[PDB]
């Protein structure tokens, strides 16, 4: 991302692509590493009637 | 017949169930008590056993058992052991205490009940268990059997017919569960209250491993006057298979709670009204009655405006005659305190013997107590109703479906009022 106007004119025409549009390297887009805590839903068994272990 | 009530005081046999009357044996036998009495042991077991049946009696400890069939167990040949008859007067069902009445007003129809019933059986002696905390009653008791030691009506050569015949008074010491037949057993030999498997049978192996019956009070007490009225005046009240007559506590939210003789299958409405003064505040202030005592699911008033009191009309209504404890509860009750209160009382009484009752019972307690306050969820209702399933019919006695069965009538009939009762509780919170 730090290359200047005619470096990447330059490797733009000798590759034929607009290599700026799809960096190979990672910078602000990617998922920040600290998250919101999770709240995972929970299975079709999870009752607390009409669910005899017999029947699944 | 079509209708049924109104019973005359002439066909009433518990003449004397309200004390205003010498209990003792000369008052009992002006009363028509112990009156050729030697007669009717003299006619046979077989025909004493005969006349119980075209009777159409049957028990009124709570299960309702044909009583002529279930005495003919008994009717067999001797094998060496001797052979016992047990009176249940335990009388431990919350709401009952007919029992009561019978017992310390008019004795001597116990006492005369024990040695025609005894006699049947071919029984040597009766065993009559009374709970510990009917202290005065077991010691009236006491003095009527003396009496008729006395005068030579039971013991040796009874009613100077040749039969020997002794009755003995055992006590309880607190317990619900030795109402069960089996545990009643278990505890006159000495043990825990801790009902028996069966089989064997009491009739097969009873108390001290002898052949027994148990019969209930008032199933043994109006058996010397079925002989001597016969059994087909005895099957004239009533519905067909509901035959004779039969001792209402009415208790509750009623203007007059009181115990009465009544016509079997007189309808719910009418013995309230007619005899306990109505609902307090109005019939149309009544809520629920649990008809035959705790172990019997309440009924909503809807169901108790055409319902007959007899053992077939009320299981049509889902629930049972049981012992005809009629306990009613107006508008006013909070239901479910009212049932969360009867599973603490099973809770309290459960033997602890088998599994399902020992932990369930206190189960459906603890997630009754949430229910009163709300403090649960509506899924839990039908957890609770699974719960409650899972007892009864897996337990060694019947304490279990007694404890299961005031659960399922609370919710089967005012399932609204639980789900109002936890909007109210999370809204709150
Ligand atoms: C011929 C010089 C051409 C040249 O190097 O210009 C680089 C310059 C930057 O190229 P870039 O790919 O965009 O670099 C990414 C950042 O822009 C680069 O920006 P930056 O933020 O990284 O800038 C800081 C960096 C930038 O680096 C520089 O200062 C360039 C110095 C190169 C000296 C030649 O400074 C340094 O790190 C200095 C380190 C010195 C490295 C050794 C260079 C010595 C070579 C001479 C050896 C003789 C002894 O390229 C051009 O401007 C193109 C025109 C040059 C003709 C080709
Ligand atoms: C928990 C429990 C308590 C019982 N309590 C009594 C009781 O107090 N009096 C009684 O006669 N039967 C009671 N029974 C019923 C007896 O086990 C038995 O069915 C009855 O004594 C048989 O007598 P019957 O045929 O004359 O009704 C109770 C049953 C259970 C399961
Ligand atoms: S059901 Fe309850 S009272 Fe009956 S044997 Fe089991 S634990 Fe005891």
């Amino acid at each position: 991302a730090s290359a200047t106007r005619f470096i990447q004119w330059l490797r733009n025409w000798a590759s034929g692509r607009d290599l700026q549009a799809k960096l190979q390297l990672r910078y602000q887009e990617i998922s920040k590493r600290t998250q919101p805590p999770p709240k995972l839903p929970v299975g079709p068994s999870h009752k607390l009637s009409n669910n005899y272990y017999c029947t699944r | 017949k079509t209708s049924f009530g109104s019973l005359k005081d002439e066909d009433r046999i518990f003449t004397n169930l309200y004390g205003r009357h010498d209990w003792r044996l000369k008052g009992a036998q002006s009363r028509g008590d112990w009156y050729k009495t030697k007669e009717i042991l003299l006619k046979g077991p077989d025909w004493i056993l005969g006349e119980v049946k075209t009777s159409g009696l049957r028990g009124r400890g709570g299960a309702g058992f044909p009583t002529g069939l279930k005495w003919s167990f008994m009717n067999k040949p001797s094998d060496g052991r001797p052979k016992y008859l047990v009176v249940n007067a335990d009388e431990g069902e919350p709401g009952t205490c007919k029992d009561r009445e019978i017992i310390r007003h008019d004795p001597h129809k116990l006492v005369e009940g024990c040695l025609v019933g005894g006699r049947a059986m071919g029984a040597r002696a009766a065993y009559i268990y009374i709970r510990g905390e009917f202290y005065n009653e077991a010691s009236n008791l006491q003095v009527a059997i003396r009496e008729a030691y006395e005068a030579g009506l039971i013991g040796k050569n009874a009613c100077g017919s040749g039969y020997d015949f002794d009755v003995f008074v055992v006590r309880g010491a607190g317990a619900y569960i030795c109402g069960e037949e089996t545990a009643l057993i278990e505890s006159i030999e000495g043990k825990q209250g801790k009902p028996r498997l069966k089989p064997p049978f009491p009739a097969d192996v009873g108390v001290f491993g002898c052949p027994t019956t148990v019969a209930n009070v008032e199933t043994v007490a109006v058996s010397p006057t079925i002989c001597r009225r016969g059994g087909a005046w005895f099957a004239s009240f009533g519905r067909e298979r509901n035959s004779g007559t039969k001792l209402f506590n009415i208790s509750g939210h009623v203007n007059n709670p009181c115990t009465v003789e009544e016509e079997m299958s007189v309808p719910l409405k009418e013995l309230i009204e007619k005899h306990a003064g109505g609902v307090t505040g109005g019939w149309d202030n009544l809520l629920a009655v649990i008809p035959g005592g705790s172990s019997t699911p309440l009924i909503p008033k809807s169901v108790c405006e055409t319902v007959l009191m007899d053992f077939d009309a009320l299981i049509q209504a889902q629930t049972g005659l049981g012992t005809a404890a009629v306990i009613v509860m107006d508008r006013s009750t909070d239901i479910v305190k009212a049932i969360a209160r009867l599973i603490e009382f099973y809770k309290h009484e459960s033997c602890g013997q088998c599994t399902p009752c020992r932990e369930g019972v206190d189960w459906m307690n603890k997630v009754m107590a949430r229910f009163v306050r709300g403090d649960a969820r509506p899924a839990e209702i039908d957890s609770l109703w699974e719960i409650s399933k899972q007892i009864e019919g897996h337990t060694i006695c019947a304490l279990g479906d007694g404890a299961a069965w005031p659960v399922q009538g609370l919710i089967r009939h005012f399932r609204p009022e639980l789900e109002e009762r936890m909007q109210q509780f999370a809204q709150q919170h």
